[PDB]
């Protein structure tokens, strides 16, 4: 009796398109303000100077 | 029949959801993030070159404190690396030599290792009789076991398309994530460490809550299998490498792609995904035996990691960001910056 | 090691001895040699085994040599995600059945038994990861074979096919149609061999064509060949 | 009373011709052996982290590059006359030469028998290697050091020549020894070593036949693969035997002049056979690197 | 994990004699061994040292050309052969087991000491006794003739703590790291050639010696000690 997977599988997709989504530019803003907020602390981005390098 | 009546009445109710997300959409991040100023390119020298693997490397996970390291190669081997003086710390033998994955516990306490034995070993690194031992041997999956993850609770997940939360003290699963019809290979833990996701060759990634064992999301848009997982540092981003040579930006806010890094160049799959520590940089090791570095914010690709002599296997960057591991199956690693 | 520390002199050392071991593991793990044995349902693996939960390991030792027995029957997945695991053996036994006639597979009735195992040949001889890996085909159940064909002609299983029938001519058939499906005739070998259920020569031809691939891959990295 | 000059010539009968040609010959041979052989090295260098193999070529190759490197003064005092040079380098040169030719020869008998207990003696020391690398240099050291002690420059108008002085005795108790001890012995191991090689693989060849293991059509594969690997080893079995047998032969040939008494030994003859030998130095990477 | 000790008694000057720990409970062929003595003035002095897989040896120079240490792995045992003891010889010698890798403790478990009776970086240490009722917190001190630190960022000092009747055991690795099994009523600081250990709430378990020792460099010196 396939009957149950069937019914099982439409609750999980029902559940799923309970959730609210925001607009797109909004996760685009925040994607390029938190890489903007931490651009100083990016050592591969940024090279250090030989001193504060561990790997040197 | 009613069969028939529940697969159409799904087919409506997926044709709702990718109108939901399709309404959403108004600007591609590449649109947005247009004017901004352009990384250029990036160099990085391998500083270390780590040796002692006498087969092909699977495995690679970086520890807490951004100096000890752990891999994991067929020869039955698990080393764990000084990764500054290059020093050998431990060298754990395995029972099983098919080894695939490797963890490393955020407490520097434990190691997990699994592979096609289907078995997950717990070894405990900081004992009083100065040897590593087995503290535990975790079954219950009947398919390889591919990746992963410590959260005394480790998630893992199998080739028998199910994921599993687990309980080291006791050994018995306490939470089993089922829904992906196609073997689970990728796992990434959110930096809360309360939802994380699993990348499937359903061409597939879902998101689980760790707490009620359901899924919340269903990430699609791959046209093969999914290799390799991971957030963005803040826990809000995917980053998918798939075998079409493509690796994707899904948004978990929006339920929705925002990138897709691909060239003309590249015909191979990536195996390996990482980020940077602020997330302006996204790797992602190939098959064709290199390593590229994307610029992650923009579309636009920044360096290569061409040092390897043999596929690109596993890929990792330090908690503090300042260097990459690199491992491959020409049995060296090598410590980029 | 002059502006080293007394304990990162320790430490090196100790670096050094777990090096020393690993070596020594290496060495140990490079002298023995290593079979993966595939085949099909029923295909006779069962006996092959004898007469010599994921992977199943099988230890044998044959002279001075030593062998591991990879078989992978029991694991149900994705064959491409996890087969190249096994690229660097030395050889891969192949197990078929002589009696794959009027047997057909359970799930499909219609489609015949010996097809569907000539088709994992083919994906497993013509596979990116062993295209230089030999091969070694063993024929099991020929006790069957030689009284099945006198009562059920083997024209059903091969329309195009044209001679007398008795055993010793189909043999040679289909040994031919097994080995014509090797695009790689100058890199891959197949060691054919016909095996009954009660015979005590299988470890034998398996310790002979394991030392000629052993001779092969020697003149091989030496460059004479 | 008369000595034998080695690399000096009259050149009365043409006028700067065999000059010119010997010049452009040696150059050229200078340039193809440098650049043979320094590729031969950087890719084994290369392979060498890789294949993790006792390889002991790269030995050859090193010693190929003394050859090359002995080439000039030889190309400079052709193309100058009366051995217009040093005291100094009379002792060095011919040293060094015999020196690259006897590493060379024991280098090849070295390479073959390794090859030999590598396929004889299945594989399913690293020091050893270097101890041996060590004995054989020293070896070659000891046997050529008669060279460097008995060279004098002596006027041969006046003409200086570099030449050789021995006490009859003396003279045949070390050619003798030096010819049987590293052309003999060295022949005689790669030959049984090539030999065992192949008498394996067609016992092999021949026992998997009694256990029928062949079908039609695939014998005809092994026969034309079993006399490609017979062709290979039988040209590095006599590549070895016709390069350096003509220096042998004029050795031989040098040391029967004390008591013929003859014109077998011509100077032009000779520095033609020292050419065909600098020959084997661009030759020899070639042979021992198939890839 | 244990160390029993044998081999001691009284011996006539001018002799020899044999000393042998045995380990029971850990793998031996994998730790690093020390031979450290304490005379009947109550200063621990660093006597041997014999490296994991015997392929390194250091004495002090006190002891040079008559004591000999050497271990044997398959039976678990370590040897001090001992030849022409002298007079400043009568000491109640302790084995101790020491491991060095990245984050480890290298003088975590001591042996329990064997009596023996014959018929460089200086650590001055604060004072000799410090009267405290219980209830309160105490600070010791200790100096050096050079910096500790290193310029890999590690300071080799290590404190200690011998109990009336016990052998020592490990409070303090590297100034700052806390042993296993230590309360954390115990913290070390300080920086350069001053360091300083102090106990926020003392109880009837904290009196005894206190040693600081250098790791720096070898030989290892250790501290006069203060009593509490
Ligand atoms: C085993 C081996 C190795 C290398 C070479 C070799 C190669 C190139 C070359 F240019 C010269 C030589 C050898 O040089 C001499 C040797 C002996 C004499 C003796 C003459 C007398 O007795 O009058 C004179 C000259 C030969 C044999």
């Amino acid at each position: 009796a396939s009957i149950a997977q069937a019914r099982k599988l439409v609750e999980q997709l029902k559940m799923e398109a309970n959730i609210d989504r925001i607009k797109v530019s909004k996760a685009a803003a925040d994607l390029m303000a938190y890489c903007e907020a931490h651009a100083k602390e990016d050592p591969l981005l940024t090279p250090v100077p030989a001193s504060e390098n561990p790997f040197r | 029949s009613e069969l028939d009546q529940l697969r159409q009445e799904a087919e409506q109710l997926k044709n709702q959801i990718r109108d939901a997300r399709k309404a959403c959409a108004d600007a591609t991040l590449s649109q947005i993030t247009n004017n901004i100023d352009p990384v250029g390119r990036i160099q990085m020298r391998t500083r270390r070159t780590l040796r002692g693997h006498l087969a092909k490397i699977y495995a690679m996970h970086w520890g807490t404190d951004s100096r000890l390291l752990v891999s994991a190669s067929q020869d039955g081997k698990l080393i764990i690396w000084d990764s500054y003086t290059t020093n050998k710390v431990h060298a754990i033998p395995l029972r099983s030599s098919w080894v695939m994955t490797c963890a490393y516990a955020p407490s520097g306490n434990y190691v997990a290792c699994g592979g096609l034995d289907n078995i997950c070993s717990i070894y405990n690194l900081k004992t009083r009789e100065g040897n590593v031992r087995v503290s535990r041997e975790l079954a219950g999956h009947t398919g390889y076991l591919s990746c992963c993850r410590f959260l005394n609770q480790i998630v893992t997940s199998s080739g028998d398309t199910t994921c599993a939360l687990w309980d080291i003290e006791t050994g018995q699963q306490t939470t089993t994530f089922t829904g992906h019809t196609g073997d689970v290979m990728s796992l990434s833990l959110a930096p809360d460490t309360r939802l994380f996701v699993s990348g499937a060759c359903d061409a597939s990634a879902k998101l689980w809550d760790v707490r009620e064992g359901m899924c919340r999301q269903t990430f699609t848009g791959h046209e093969s299998d999914i290799n390799a997982i991971c957030f963005f540092p803040n826990g809000n981003a995917f980053a998918t490498g798939s075998d079409d040579a493509t690796c994707r930006l899904f948004d978990l806010r929006a339920d929705q792609e925002l990138m897709t890094y691909s060239h003309d160049n590249i015909i191979c799959g990536i195996t390996s995904v990482s980020f940077s520590k602020s997330g302006r940089l996204l790797l992602a090791g190939y098959d064709d035996f290199n390593c590229n570095v994307w610029d992650a914010l923009k579309a636009d690709r920044a360096g290569v990691l061409a040092g390897h002599d043999n596929r690109v296997s596993c890929l990792g960057v330090t908690d503090d960001g300042m260097a990459v591991a690199t491992g491959s199956w020409d049995s060296f690693l090598k410590i980029w910056n | 090691g002059c502006t080293l520390s007394a304990e990162d002199k320790a430490a090196v050392e100790r670096s050094k001895m777990i090096d020393r071991n690993l070596r020594e593991d290496g060495e140990k793990a490079a002298r023995e040699v290593k079979l993966l044995l595939l085949g099909a349902g029923e295909s006779g693996k069962s006996t092959i085994v004898k007469q010599m939960t994921g992977i199943v390991e099988t230890h044998f030792t044959f002279k001075d040599l030593h062998f591991k027995m990879f078989d992978v029957g029991g694991q149900r997945s994705e064959r491409k995600k996890w087969i190249h695991c096994f690229e660097g053996v030395t050889a891969i036994i192949f197990c078929v059945a002589l009696s794959d006639y009027d047997l057909v597979l359970a799930e499909d009735e219609e489609m015949n038994r010996m097809h569907e195992s000539m088709k994992l040949f083919d994906s497993i001889c013509n596979n990116k990861w062993f295209t230089d890996t030999s091969i070694i085909l063993f024929l099991n159940k020929k006790d069957l074979f030689e009284e099945k064909i006198k009562k059920s002609p083997l024209t059903i299983c091969y329309p195009e096919y044209a001679g007398s029938n008795t055993y010793e001519e189909a043999a040679a058939y289909i040994q031919c149609q097994f080995e014509d499906l090797n695009k790689r005739k100058d890199t891959k070998e197949i060691y054919t061999h016909f095996t009954c259920a009660t015979d005590t020569k299988n470890v034998q031809f398996v310790f002979d064509a394991v030392t000629d691939v052993i001779i092969k891959n020697n003149l091989k990295d030496c460059g004479l060949f | 009373r008369t000595r034998f000059p080695f690399f000096s010539d009259v050149k009365g009968d043409h006028r700067l011709v065999l000059a010119a040609v010997e010049t452009t010959v040696l150059v050229l041979i200078f340039a193809v052996s440098l650049l043979g052989n320094v590729c031969a090295l950087v890719l084994v260098a290369r392979r060498r982290r890789r294949g993790a193999t006792a390889c002991l070529v790269l030995n050859l190759f090193c010693a190929d590059l003394l050859f090359i490197s002995a080439i000039p003064l030889v190309l400079a005092v052709r193309w100058t006359e009366a051995w217009l040079l040093g005291p100094v380098a009379c002792h060095l040169l011919f040293y060094v030469m015999t020196l690259s030719g006897s590493v060379t020869i024991l280098t090849l008998a070295a390479v073959s028998l390794e090859r030999m207990v590598c396929i004889v003696h299945l594989q399913r020391g690293r020091r050893a290697r270097a101890v041996l690398l060590a004995l054989i240099w020293g070896y070659s050291a000891v046997a050529a050091l008669p060279l460097c002690v008995f060279f004098r420059v002596v006027p041969q108008q006046e003409i200086s020549i570099c030449t050789l002085i021995w006490p009859i005795p003396g003279e045949i108790s070390w050619d003798v020894s030096f010819v049987t001890l590293n052309f003999l012995v060295p022949g005689l191991v790669i030959v049984i070593s090539y030999s065992k090689i192949l008498q394996i693989t067609k016992a092999s060849r021949k026992r998997l036949t009694v256990s029928l293991a062949y079908s039609e059509s695939h014998q005809i594969r092994v026969s034309q693969q079993d006399f490609r690997l017979f062709r290979t080893l039988f040209l590095l079995m006599v590549s070895f035997f016709i390069m350096w047998s003509p220096i042998i032969i004029t050795i031989l040939l040098i040391l029967i002049q004390n008591f013929k008494q003859d014109l077998v030994i011509w100077p032009s003859l000779f520095f033609w056979v020292v050419a065909f030998t600098f020959a084997n130095s661009a030759l020899n990477p070639i042979l021992y690197n198939m890839t | 994990v244990q160390l029993v000790e044998s081999g001691g008694g009284l011996v006539q000057p001018g002799g020899s004699r044999k000393l042998s720990c045995s380990a029971s409970g850990f793998a031996f062929s994998s730790f690093g061994m020390h031979w450290v003595r304490q005379a009947p003035e109550k200063g621990l002095e660093w006597v041997a040292y014999i490296s994991s897989g015997s392929g390194t040896i250091y004495y002090a120079d006190t002891v040079k050309g008559r004591f000999t240490i050497s271990r044997d792995d398959p039976k678990n045992t370590l040897f001090l052969q001992m030849t022409s003891l002298r007079s400043e010889d009568t000491a109640m010698y302790y084995c101790v087991r020491s491991i060095y890798y990245y984050g480890s403790s290298p003088f975590d478990f001591w042996g329990q000491g064997t009596t023996l009776t014959v018929s460089d970086i200086v650590m001055t240490q604060a004072t000799s006794s410090v009267p405290v009722t219980p209830g309160e917190s105490v600070s010791i001190s200790c100096r050096s003739s050079k910096s500790l630190l290193h310029s890999n960022g590690n300071t080799y000092l290590y404190w200690f703590l011998q109990r009336p009747g016990q052998s020592p055991q490990l409070l303090i690795y590297r100034m700052s790291n806390l042993a296993s099994g230590v309360p954390d009523r115990f913290s070390g600081s300080g920086s350069g050639t001053a360091f300083t250990l102090t106990i926020s709430r003392l109880e009837a378990e904290d009196v005894g010696v206190y040693y600081c020792m250098q790791h720096l460099e070898y030989p290892l010196t250790f501290g006069a000690g203060t009593k509490l």
